[PDB]
Parts: structure tokens; C-alpha cells; sequence
């Protein structure tokens, strides 16, 4: 039902690219 | 959405918005969790006092848009709703204890490179990522196409101090402090909509949060509250493992 991938975006994640501000959440666990 | 940024195309894949069939009318953001699955707040779907309490047929959604307006043609996706689940312990009459609502589609939505489902969180998720000055994701429609923005998690009693409505453990809050002045809201018409988190364990987003309330933006309030998904867990498990297909 897609639980297995779930999160994982095709344009992404799944493509190795990161969106504009995934950077300022990942910063944000310093 | 307040002072926002655009999303980019296929930012956030699992955004469903809610429809009034009749007259033609968006109510709320929701998320996309299954194939079949959409999760909102409940009190997008009950509230007695506005006389609020929609049927199945009343409803739709759309799923893969990025315009508000505009129809994206082989893009964005209508479902029909077979069957809505209010938690049975959401709290209309005090503080929306529970916001929470499950919305069983009447067929499978195809994923695709706009339509794609985010996660639950599990244990360790809940437990690593939800903590005070973690930021996660809001998107909706600015206060046009589909706006985003970074919030950071509040401290539990500077949440409970930041407002008069009582503040439950299936509750939490998240924004900037206001005096601090960086910018960027999620409003109280963000309603329904997902506040979600990029595991830095397995590069995977969960979604944290539902907006429940918000009391900054268009008033004179701090910060937006969110309903804790994984607090409620069992109790989306429970109606997913009995109608579920
Ligand atoms: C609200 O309406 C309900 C009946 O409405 C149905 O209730 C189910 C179960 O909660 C819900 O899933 C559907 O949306 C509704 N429509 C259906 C099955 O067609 C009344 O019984 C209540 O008295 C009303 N008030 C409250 C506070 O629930």
C-alpha cells in the first residue's frame, strides 16, 4: 500500500537532489 | 502560510487538500500516508457548534497540486472519500484534545513523480526528533501555489505560557519567538495540513505533527500547535489494520 517507501520523495531524494531549505532542518539538529 | 517560499515542484508529494463538494470550497490541508489514507484534523471534518459534521459525500480531495487555482492537467488527482474516522476521544467542547481524523479513499491514488505518501513515525523517530529547537516543515497556502516554511519546535512550558488553552501530551508547538524577529509562520488556515521532519537516520520524512490551531499571523498570538501523530498511533493503526485494503 507504499508503506514500505514512504518519505522518500521522486524527485529527491530518490534523484539525489535536496530541495532549497532541507539544509536550514538538518542545521537545525546541530 | 505566512512569510514562505514557494515549494518547489514535487517539495512535498503526500499534500492532500480537502474540498467541499457543494458549494465548491477548500476546508483543509491533510496528508497522503497509504495508497488509501489520508490523514487530517478532526476538527476540519466535526465541529458541531459551525455545524460541522460532514458525510463521506459531502467531501472530496485533490492530490498533486502545487496551484491553488489553476487545473494541472495528468498531474493532480481526484478521490472520492468511502469513509471518514473521527478519533473517538477528540475534544471539541474544551481544547481539540486529539485533532485528529482518517479519511479512507474509495480507490487506490497512483503514485507518481507529485503524488507520493510520507511516513509515520515510529519509537525512535518520536522519541530522537521532537525536541525543543528541532525544526520541522509546513506547507500550505499563503494567508497563488503552495507555500513552505522551517519551524522550530517550542519548549513545553513556553508553550503552555504562550497561550490560555490547556496544553495536552497528544499536543505540541512549534515557531519562532517572536521578539527574535526571524520570519515565517503557519497560521491557523494551515489547519489539517502536515508538520513533518527529515530523518537524519534514514534520510526518510516522517510527519510529526498536524496544525491543530494557530494564534500568531492574522492575530496577536505566538505560536501554532500541532497535533502529536505519534501520541495518537495506536489509534490510526487500529482503524488502518481493521479497514484497510
Ligand atoms: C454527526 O453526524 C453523525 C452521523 O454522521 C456519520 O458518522 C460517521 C461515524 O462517526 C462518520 O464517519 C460520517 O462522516 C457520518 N456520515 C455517514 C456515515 O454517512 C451523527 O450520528 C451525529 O449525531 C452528528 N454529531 C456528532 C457530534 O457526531
Amino acid at each position: 500500500s507504499g508503506e514500505a517507501d514512504c518519505g522518500l520523495r521522486p524527485l529527491f531524494e530518490k534523484k539525489s537532489l535536496e530541495d532549497k531549505t532541507e539544509r536550514e532542518l538538518l542545521e537545525s539538529y546541530i | 502560510i505566512v512569510e514562505g517560499s514557494d515549494a518547489e515542484i514535487g517539495m512535498s508529494p503526500w499534500q492532500v487538500m480537502l474540498f467541499r463538494k457543494s458549494p465548491q470550497e477548500l476546508l483543509c490541508g491533510a496528508s497522503l500516508i497509504s495508497d488509501r489514507w489520508v490523514l487530517t484534523a478532526a476538527h476540519c471534518l466535526l465541529y458541531p457548534p459551525w455545524d460541522k459534521n460532514f458525510t463521506e459525500n459531502d467531501l472530496l480531495v485533490r492530490i498533486g497540486k502545487h496551484s491553488r487555482t489553476r487545473y494541472e492537467r495528468n498531474i493532480e488527482k481526484i478521490s472520492m472519500l468511502e469513509k471518514i474516522y473521527i478519533h473517538p476521544r477528540y475534544n471539541w467542547r474544551e481544547n481539540l484534545d486529539r485533532d485528529i481524523a482518517l479519511m479512507k479513499l474509495k480507490k487506490p491514488v497512483a503514485f507518481s513523480d507529485y503524488i507520493h505518501p510520507v511516513c509515520l513515525p515510529d519509537r525512535e523517530t518520536a522519541a530522537s526528533l521532537l525536541q525543543a529547537g528541532y525544526k520541522g516543515r509546513v506547507t500550505g497556502w499563503g494567508n497563488s501555489v503552495l507555500q513552505v516554511v522551517n519551524l522550530p519546535i517550542v519548549e513545553r512550558p513556553v508553550c503552555k505560557d504562550s497561550t490560555r488553552i490547556r496544553i495536552t501530551d497528544n499536543m505540541f508547538c512549534a515557531g519562532y519567538k517572536p521578539d527574535e524577529g526571524k520570519r515565517g509562520a503557519a497560521c491557523e488556515g494551515d489547519s489539517g495540513g502536515p508538520f513533518v521532519m527529515k530523518s537524519p537516520f534514514n534520510n526518510r520524512w516522517y510527519q510529526m505533527g498536524i496544525v491543530s490551531w494557530g494564534e500568531g499571523c492574522d492575530r496577536d498570538g505566538k505560536y501554532g500547535f500541532y497535533t502529536h501523530v505519534f501520541r495518537l498511533k495506536k489509534w490510526i493503526q487500529k482503524v488502518i489494520d481493521q479497514f484497510g485494503e
